[PDB]
């Protein structure tokens, strides 16, 4: 192990610290796609972030509900799912279910046209429902896979099964409290 | 800075077994053979270097500019700045006079 | 805040209502689909 050394603090050039990194790492042996070697682009590895899964190339952003459904009807135009969220219990009653108070759910309600969805000035939106109106917010961010299923049993022994789509945002429906206050003073 | 399999979902390893390393699994048969550069790291680790020239070390570094003292000005302190802790974070500089009995030095 | 556009209606469809079913893999990116490769077998109970 030496121990006299002279050391040596003038300035010296980048260009050459560039030159001499490249001589150590730009001898690319790439060359080498050989049948046990091959790899699918498709198949790479992923970042842990699943927005950035971009560790190794070939060489979210802010949104709100009426930006979002802008964006959903007017640059496009083909059909698309969405998950939404309910409150606890929707402002119905039972369809002559005999009836406890028992919650009024989509479930348990008739087909047909059953409300009006309504964006107004200023970006905010409410679901007028009946005689209620229930406001519309952005869910959380999703990134991971997600797909629309109908099970089908066909038959005791056996069925079949089929795949619909994959979602990809969130919605959520919040009864707009302070407006049935102002309504019903107490 | 980590990757992950995507056939199960875990910490991979390099291993060499053939002409050329791979990035491997070890708990399904997924390989990946590395044939690029990637271009960061997870930033290593050494201690504090203090007294490694401590004293008067190798003369090379004698320099001619220096700054002064706004109080007495005798000819015998030429300038120094060091630095602070690891890669990106900001470098701290000291100006410190000595002839005795005092406790004088600025930062 | 008078409407500005898009009053869109809502509509309640019974066909399926005890047939759907929402899969998720925490595990997989959104980007990396399923569909190319090849399914063989599934298992189900009802209860
Ligand atoms: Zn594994």
């Amino acid at each position: 192990r030496p121990e006299v050394i002279q050391s040596h603090s003038i300035f010296e050039q980048g260009p050459a610290e560039m030159m001499k990194k490249k001589g150590n790492w730009d001898k690319t042996v790439d060359v080498s796609d050989m049948g046990p070697s091959h790899i699918i682009n498709i198949k790479k590895e992923k970042r842990e972030t699943d927005e950035e899964t971009k560790q190794i190339l070939r060489m979210l952003p802010k949104d709100v509900s009426v930006a979002e459904l802008l964006r959903e009807l007017s640059l496009t135009k083909e059909e698309e799912l969405l998950f939404l969220q309910l409150p606890d219990t929707l402002p119905g009653q039972p369809p002559t279910q005999d009836i406890a108070e028992n919650a009024c759910t989509l479930a348990d309600l008739t087909e047909g046209q059953v409300g009006k969805l309504l964006i107004r000035k200023s970006g905010r939106v409410q679901l007028l429902l009946g005689k209620v109106t229930l406001d519309v917010t952005m869910g959380t961010a999703c990134s991971f896979l997600q797909e629309l299923v109908s099970v089908g049993l066909g038959d005791s022994r056996t069925g079949e099964m089929t795949v619909l789509g994959h979602v990809k945002h969130k919605l959520v429906c919040s009864p707009d409290f302070e407006s049935l206050l102002d309504h019903k003073h107490r | 800075m980590l990757l992950f399999c995507p056939g199960c979902g875990n910490g991979l390893i390099v291993e060499e077994g053939q002409r050329c390393h791979r990035f491997s699994c070890n708990t399904c048969p997924y390989v990946h053979n590395i044939t690029r550069k990637v271009t960061n790291r997870k930033y290593p680790k050494l201690k504090e270097v203090d007294d490694v020239l401590g004293g008067a070390a190798a003369w090379e570094n004698v320099d001619s500019t220096a700054e002064s003292c706004p109080k007495c000005e005798h000819p015998r302190a030429y300038f120094m700045q060091l630095q602070t802790r690891s890669a990106d974070e900001p470098m701290t500089t000291f100006y410190k006079c000595c002839n005795a009995q005092c406790g004088h030095r600025w930062r | 805040d008078d409407p500005v556009v898009q009053e869109i209606d809502v509509y309640l469809a019974k066909s399926l209502a005890e047939k759907l079913y929402l899969f998720q893999y925490p595990v997989r990116p959104a980007s990396m689909t399923y569909d190319d490769i090849p399914h063989l077998s599934a298992k189900i109970k009802p209860k």
